[PDB]
Parts: structure tokens; sequence; C-alpha cells
């Protein structure tokens, strides 16, 4: 999910956009 | 330069790219 994939790796905008509502 | 986003840092994004629509749901 989103701390693996924005923290462990590293996301682009709109990867880090999709986890938005 | 470090390209990660932890802890408050990926909170404090979240809070910027969402917007109104916000993110953790909304109450109701």
């Amino acid at each position: 999910g989103i701390v693996e994939q924005c923290c462990t790796s590293i996301c682009s905008l709109y990867q880090l956009e999709n986890y938005c509502n | 330069v470090n390209q990660h986003l932890c802890g408050s840092h990926l909170v404090e994004a979240l809070y910027l790219v969402c917007g109104e629509r916000g993110f953790f749901g909304t109450p109701k």
C-alpha cells in the first residue's frame, strides 16, 4: 500500500493521488 | 536529496495533493 509505495519505495504524484478521498 | 515520504511528510503531502477531497474518509 501507501507506506510501501511512498516511503519504502518512491511514488510519483499520481501514485500518491490515488489514496485520496 | 531524499525522495521518500515517511511519517508526517507523508501526511503533510496528502493534505497538499488531496485538497478539498481529503483522505482517510469523509464524515457524514
